[PDB]
């Protein structure tokens, strides 16, 4: 909802930013996010 | 062999380890099986009648009615708040 | 007038391991794996506790052996990984142009992030089933302050 | 047993003196709660532990 | 495509329970989830059919309609393995059910709540506190009359009832248990049938009454044996009208749609379309209809 | 990541959150003054002490 | 900006009525009035001074 999904080279940081994420996206801390479960969790077509 | 990250405490003669897998389950957003539920049953009566040889054990409280004939009809309990 | 992309980031999934955590202190990992091959899930022990040789003429202090049978708990741990088919269509198609080489490297990276997802899911499911075994045979302390 | 009473007055006297409170006043009773959890009660500022 | 569920026990299955489950291999079992590894507490029909409450079969029919079906192939210690039933595959289902209905005609089968009793298909686990009940698999000509006996016992509780209580077959008669109260959803189905009937009674034709009158007074068929040579008066006062074709044609179109809706209402439970049944091997190659 | 479970539950597949964060813009401005008599001397050249 | 303020709402009732089975839970408050016919007309509150 305001997010693009391109096959970017994603820099691999080491932060613990998984903690309280699936509950934080449900309440709406993030203004715009895309949840990709299953086949959508892919480095998309160029 | 390799170092294992585990805080070891000494309880008498045994040196046990203390490991928390809370970080392992918070990266799943899955509940940690050590935050369990505990349901105890609470029971309380309401409307009982104390037998007619009657007594008090407190010289502080003074109700304004007849002490011989008084019946509980409700039971004031407390919440969690 | 431009639209800056101020950086782009992903998280590193930490590799948990059952033999790296301290939950494997309370477990011995036998390299035998014949109790999976064995048909019945029992193993019979001929244990033998000692005894105190009593002297008064109450009863003869016969020796104590116990033929105890310990049934083994076999648990099945299963995850799934829905993987797209047009990733397979690039996996089999040999790339020649650099754009399809980048797309094929992306398809391999999507596949290798699902096998890694499966291995990382079976090293968390292993710790989960081991921890649920140690919580199923764990009687509470208000019982074993006295029963023990 | 939960914290039951028969009037508000025995509730108000339970917080005033935790030790010397009367469990029975002539016809009314108060049942002090025991439990595995020692839930802490606050009525205004008079706390019991 | 791996279609195989490994339902795992928590506790150890005793030897007599292993023999009782090995006696039932190939039978239909309904599952809670469609996934590869499940638990026992949720396998079977026991979560909707419990000992503590009344046997209500209409919610069991909708449970068998909704949830998936699986056949039992392998039973061992601590685990019993099932095979799901998907459209497009042919499955072998053996007749191991205690009121024995012989599938000689190779008719389409039907999966039933255990209306004949629990305790013959109750098969009990003393490992873990659960009761696995196996649904009755039987042809749809028996299934329609069992469902009509279920629906008719509740309306004939008020006003010979042993004929409605038991079943009719070619070889034998079996006793199926009826409750004194059907339940909420059985009463809902009886309520929907009552509203359908009280609406459709005015949309009945008029011409067939003249047929049944002239046929009673003229020529007795074998099908005309129910009236015991008697006609009521409601037939007469709806035969004080003259016959046309237009209102009857519109009434027969709405009668077609209402009989299709009643076909939707009566068709409860899964049905299996059998092909090439082997009576000597006692198994049947079936798929989901 | 996800835990593989042995009890029959609806299993979450490989999830991936794509959350973006848009920048903010803060524009600040004060306002200073300068006399024109302090500029007509600044833009000249003097020959006097 | 780190000298902020608060908005706490303070609510208090004025002139309620205690119900008819009247009690008390203290000695040493003796009023020269009729305890059955008692009614609050005010509510004495405390200033910040």
């Amino acid at each position: 909802e305001g997010v693009e999904n391109r096959p970017f080279p994603y820099l691999t940081v080491d932060a613990d930013l998984l903690s309280n994420l699936r509950q934080s996206a449900a309440e709406g801390l993030f203004h715009s996010f895309d949840l990709l479960v299953g086949k959508d969790a892919r480095e998309a077509g160029i | 062999r390799v170092p294992i990250s585990a805080a070891v405490i000494k309880l008498g003669n045994h040196a046990v380890a203390v490991e928390s897998l809370q970080k392992m389950y918070n990266d799943t957003q899955s509940p940690y099986p050590l935050n369990r539920r505990m349901q105890y049953s609470y029971y309380f009566p309401v409307g009982l009648f104390m037998p007619n040889p009657k007594y008090t054990t407190s010289a502080a409280i003074k109700m304004l009615d007849n002490p011989t004939q008084q019946l509980p009809v409700e039971a004031w309990i407390v919440n969690k708040n | 007038k431009f639209e800056v992309l101020l950086g782009v980031y992903t998280n590193a999934i930490q590799y948990v391991r059952f033999l790296e955590t301290a939950l494997a202190v309370s477990c011995v990992n036998t390299e035998f794996k014949d109790l999976s091959r064995m048909t019945d899930g029992k193993i019979q022990f001929r244990i033998s506790v000692p005894t105190i040789a009593h002297g008064d003429g109450r009863r003869p202090s016969k020796q104590r052996t116990f033929i105890v049978v310990k049934n083994c708990h076999k648990h099945h741990i299963s995850t799934e990984m829905e993987l797209s088919m047009l990733d397979l269509e690039i996996l089999h198609s040999i790339p020649e142009t650099p754009v399809e080489y980048a797309e094929y490297v992306g398809a391999v990276k999507t596949v290798a992030s699902a096998l890694q997802f499966g291995v990382d899911a079976l090293e968390r499911g292993l710790i989960n089933t081991v921890l649920s075994v140690k919580l199923r045979h764990a009687p509470p302390m208000f019982i074993l302050q006295t029963l023990a | 047993p939960a914290l039951s009473a028969s009037s508000r007055a025995l509730i108000d006297e339970f917080m005033s003196v935790k030790q010397t409170h009367a469990p029975i006043h002539y016809g009314h009773y108060i049942i002090e709660e025991v439990a595995p959890v020692r839930r802490i009660l606050k009525f205004g500022n008079k706390v019991v532990f | 495509m791996d279609l195989k569920v490994v339902v795992s026990l928590s506790s150890r299955l005793y030897t007599d329970e292993i023999a009782k489950m090995q006696q039932r291999i190939g039978c239909i079992l309904p599952l809670a989830s469609t996934h590869g590894t499940q638990n026992v507490q949720g396998l079977g029909l026991g979560q909707v059919y419990s000992l503590e409450t009344v046997p209500d079969y209409v919610s069991m029919y909708n449970y068998l309609s909704d949830c998936t079906l699986a056949v039992l192939d392998e039973v061992s210690v601590d685990s019993l393995i099932l095979t799901k039933i998907v459209p497009g595959q042919t499955y072998a289902i053996k007749n191991k059910y205690q009121p024995f209905f012989q599938w000689h005609g190779t008719g389409s089968l039907s999966v039933m709540p255990p209306v004949f009793g629990r305790e013959h298909a109750t098969v009990k686990l003393e490992s873990n506190d659960v009761d696995i009940v196996f649904p009755m698999v039987l042809p749809t000509p028996i299934a329609e009359e069992v469902l009509q006996k279920i629906l008719l016992f509740n309306v004939y509780s008020r006003v010979v009832h042993m004929h409605l209580g038991s079943v009719s077959y070619l070889g034998h008669h079996y006793e199926l248990a009826l409750p004194e109260v059907p339940g909420p959803l059985g009463l809902a189905l009886l309520d929907n049938l009552s509203l359908y009937f009280c609406i459709m009674v005015t949309l009945l034709p008029r011409a067939s009454m003249r047929l049944v009158r002239g046929l009673i007074r003229h020529e007795h068929h074998d099908l005309l044996n129910l009236f015991q040579e008697m006609v009521p008066d409601e037939i007469a006062r709806i035969d004080l009208d003259d016959l046309s074709v237009a209102d009857d044609l519109s009434r027969m179109r709405v009668m077609m749609t209402y009989l299709q809706s009643l076909a939707s209402l009566f068709n409860l439970g899964p049905r299996l379309a059998t092909a090439a049944y082997s009576q000597e091997t006692l198994t049947a190659t079936c798929w989901l209809r």
